[PDB]
DNA sequence: CGGGAAAATCTCTAGCA
DNA sequence: ACTGCTAGAGATTTTCCCG
DNA sequence: CGGGAAAATCTCTAGCA
DNA sequence: ACTGCTAGAGATTTTCCCG
């Protein structure tokens, strides 16, 4: 599995450990506490 | 007949970036064309590119000019 | 290591000592320092140093909103080449953004629209009115405006232009259709040295034309080959290689080990 | 290179012009245009129609593509020269635009659409607009229903007359028309310019007389001399500007 | 081309077409069409695609301020080592920047400081404090923080490290000092692998000793060069090449034509 | 001679022609009606 | 590596320390000391003392490098713990500090100046410092007329003390004296640790018994065995972890 | 006497960048300071560099190592 | 001389506001 | 007459280590 | 095959706010 | 399941052109 971390919607506070759902070029799919966001993959660690 | 129509689809340049690559990579002949591929022949070596990634064009300028 | 590692980690707790100074003070293999950060929730700040790709094809339009001595200028651009489109609108709504999307969509093929997610973009009219010209719509991960760099990009190109003819016009809705003029036809560049507005007409008329003649081709060109597997359809043959399409996968495989029926 | 003469015999026996011995004998697209203008018995884009239409009260400017039937309109509140200059000068950062044809009424004459079209470079020449008119509120009639404001409806019949109706030959609509035309043109323009940047050079061949030159390729130097067209070798050729 | 040449600048006063735009249209050479771009004031607008480099000698510090939770922190930045120093100041004020920059002094040696042009640092107690301990002070072009990108750097990673460790301590200029002391010898990477602390000795104590003994060989080695010219310094010979000193200018000539008396 | 064109202080419009008086690296010096700036490289055009 | 023989009757001799027998018979550091080592005959970078002197009714609170003499003081409003604990993680923060002296006073023996002293490390152990109170109550004296308050007359004090006096055998001031040292203890421990990192292996060589290693070279592998280093080619042993 | 002085010069290394590179030069040989220039030997090709552009270290671990 | 693994180096990014 | 930089993530190349 | 000049290509930057 | 980009300035390399 993968620990995700993440910077999202102008917050510069970092969060996670987020699960990875699925990642492409560029972006993640991410799912923390039941909320699945979408993160460029700039400001997202796969870990 | 056919080979007519390949000799037109060889006409048409490719330009096209590779999945991590920001340069656009120079003007490569199209073999094939896909609804989600371009099949090209890029300096003696045939790769295939998602549509997203490929601007083809004629060149009129330099069909023109021969 | 058993020791350097529980001194290392009970000193990163109250310090967060990268790798290499762990590694320098503890006697410890680059792996197991670097296995000390990377499990510690608080030294996860920083993001991998790449950049994505936007869609280009030929169909797909990003579009935004722009502000120029107190007025709202819509902005598009055909992403594949380069050729804008703006005006002035009355306000940021979803009307003016449905009626600016209508008029692009019946003057040129649009497939897709990327845009932001201003609330004109997102509204329910905008969304009706794709629905009603078959645009597929397309929102930016939110506050990442690098999703649409093209359209973004192309605000700068415009002011710069809408700056140097300014004088030229009395209203700014004048000195805009102007930079339109002067970006799609008098600006020469990019990759035939086309303007952009010879580069759209060139895209679009080879996406219609090699349409057209990949069609023709598939409707006399038809074969089976095996490689290696199972009945593939050809694609291409040239040059000691072949291009098939297995099941929905296209592949390069040279002309030895393939048979062409 | 050696099909030169066969192109000259099938243009002597078809009068075939130069696209097509320069696609099917594979030539310079320079060298088909000179045997193509070598012989005196072998001897639009830009232009469009503006018009003002009525309807329920509104006012209606409606740009026709001469040659491709495609149409830019739309709903204007007055009917007036400033009105006509804005949709004039949008148009023509939207299309190459040369030549636009009115019917000299009091807005097409102004002064305003006149500073536009100086600006822009369009001339200004004062039976297509009105049958097409005539379709355009057709097809408004049939969508009226499926929106509430005329400027909605115009735009919707505007996306349907030029890619939601294809007739004449092809089958083709007309947006997919202009975008062919202006195409061609460009190709036209093309050919122009580089006829014109090799028009100004003179060559001297195996030296014998001043000959016209026509292409520089990577292994030879196609010249014109005496009315005739012989290929020479690089090497055993000068080129000279005058 | 005297054709073309008229008739692209007259289109260019409308449009400011770019130097292709005029070549393609108008037939006219590169050189000429640039040259009527170069020529119009409106189209001089981008600046050059460089950046300049620092001031890196070992006397140098960047100063800046910065701020955390409505409070004023004081920073400085050892530009050589990458080792810093900060304080919450009660105020950003000239007052608190001489005091600061006087313990500084007094425990560093401080040639020059360079900061941007904050009041604080243009004002005249400061200036007082800087000549008072023979410190040059150099400010940056107004309004280009990249002059001074190092310490600008360093704001970013000391604010980065005061959000790890802002828990451990209960008032900012605690988990400020923390961040210091984290910074500057738990943090290892840069030219040695070192730590700033350690990498600032190394400098320092580098910068002494070279010094000391190059001032030793110039006392003993005295000779005399002459090359190709005047009696020149000899600075260094070896691998057949010389390395003189002529008229306060260095240069490496081969040790062919070159004799040392 | 040189024409140097430059954007300084905040102002993003461009002024000049003004007068090149020293080119460093990264900066120059120059003059504009009177008016000596420095300006840096990245913010200037020389002619 | 010819010179090892050399190096051991130089020590045999004269007893000389590992720092010179490496830098005159050109041995890597670790052979050195393990000749400095095998000889049994042959046998404070970290550590500041703390004071609180009292001046026109302030309170200074004083650090001096003992190896050094090198001081770091200022003016505290009151003597308390926090205040002393904020001014040891400031030292601690800009200078390598592992041991503390202090006098046992109400501010050193704190609660919070041991919190301080457990997060940065610190060990606290309860005539130097005399002297230089002395001496720093002088130069405050000379320069107090320089300003208006005594904490920027305590700081020019400061720096006149560090880098404007110099004493002592070489004429060093006490700010160059510091770098020195501190730069001699980084090199020791950056020895320490490859003294602690090489010393996990086992050779063998020519196969011999297990041997210590000291040295990995380009073109040689340095062994010590029966008290005595040898010399031998990097392909003729065969080194592994124990 | 001289050369031992010279030696150690030598010892020390000297990172540094050219007047448009920005990355750092890695580690050269130190051959002469001055108050405005340092001369390096950087893999066999002398070099002449403003003080304000050199970073001079011992790379005390290097030392210790050997 | 040959791969594998490990170390070193290179490439690129945000934030400094 | 002055001037972007830092440090971390991940990719890519060099180095070393037992055959 | 050889330089010079010219064209093409590569490298890097601000602004989009 | 999505994603920086553009165009200009100046430097650097490739191309061509008369010997
Ligand atoms: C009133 C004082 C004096 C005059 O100007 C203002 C405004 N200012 C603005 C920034 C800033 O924009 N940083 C972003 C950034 C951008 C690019 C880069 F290379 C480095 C960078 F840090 C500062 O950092 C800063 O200290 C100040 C400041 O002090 N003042
Ligand atoms: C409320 C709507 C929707 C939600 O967010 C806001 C704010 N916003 C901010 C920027 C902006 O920060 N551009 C600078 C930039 C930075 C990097 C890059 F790669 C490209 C760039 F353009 C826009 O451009 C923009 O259109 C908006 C906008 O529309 N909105
Ligand atoms: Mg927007
Ligand atoms: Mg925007
Ligand atoms: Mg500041
Ligand atoms: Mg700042
Ligand atoms: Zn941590
Ligand atoms: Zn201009």
């Amino acid at each position: 599995n993968f620990r995700v971390y993440y910077r999202d919607s102008r917050d510069p506070v970092w969060k996670g450990p987020a699960k990875l759902l699925w990642k492409g070029e560029g972006a993640v799919v991410i799912q923390d506490n039941s909320d699945i966001k979408v993160v460029p993959r700039r400001k997202a660690k796969i870990i | 007949e056919l080979q007519k129509q390949i000799t037109k689809i060889q006409n048409f340049r490719v330009y096209y970036r590779d999945s991590r690559d920001p340069v656009w990579k120079g003007p490569a002949k199209l073999l094939w064309k896909g609804e989600g591929a371009v099949v090209i022949q890029d300096n003696s070596d045939i790769k295939v590119v998602p549509r997203r990634k490929a601007k083809i064009i004629r060149d009129y300028g330099k069909q023109m000019a021969g | 290591f058993l020791d350097g590692i529980d001194k290392a980690q009970e000193e990163h707790e109250k310090y967060h000592s990268n790798w290499r100074a762990m590694a320098s003070d503890f006697n410890l293999p680059p792996v197991v320092a670097k296995e000390i950060v990377a499990s510690c929730d608080k030294c996860q700040l920083k993001g991998e140093a790449m950049h994505g790709q936007v869609d280009c094809s030929p169909g797909i339009w990003q579009l935004d909103c722009t502000h120029l001595e107190g007025k709202v200028i819509l902005v598009a651009v055909h992403v594949a080449s380069g050729y804008i489109e703006a005006e002035v609108i009355p306000a940021e709504t979803g009307q003016e953004t449905a009626y600016f999307l209508l008029k692009l969509a019946g003057r040129w093929p649009v497939k897709t629209v990327h845009t932001d997610n201003g609330s004109n973009f997102t509204s329910t009219t905008v969304k009706a009115a794709c629905w009603w010209a078959g645009i597929k719509q397309k929102f930016s991960i939110p506050y990442n405006p690098q999703s649409h760099g093209v359209i973004e990009s192309m605000n700068k190109e415009l002011k710069k232009i809408i700056g140097q003819v300014r004088d030229q016009a009395e209203h700014l809705k004048t000195a805009v259709q102007m930079a339109v003029f002067i970006h799609n036809f008098k600006r020469k560049g990019g990759i035939g040295g086309y303007s952009a507005g010879e580069r759209i007409v060139d895209i679009i008329a080879t996406d219609i034309q090699t349409k057209e003649l990949q069609k023709q081709i598939t409707k006399i060109q038809n074969f089976r080959v095996y490689y290696r597997k199972g009945p593939a359809k050809l694609l291409w043959k040239g040059e000691g290689a072949v291009v098939i399409q297995d099941n929905s996968d296209i592949k390069v495989v040279p002309r030895r080990k393939a048979k062409i029926i």
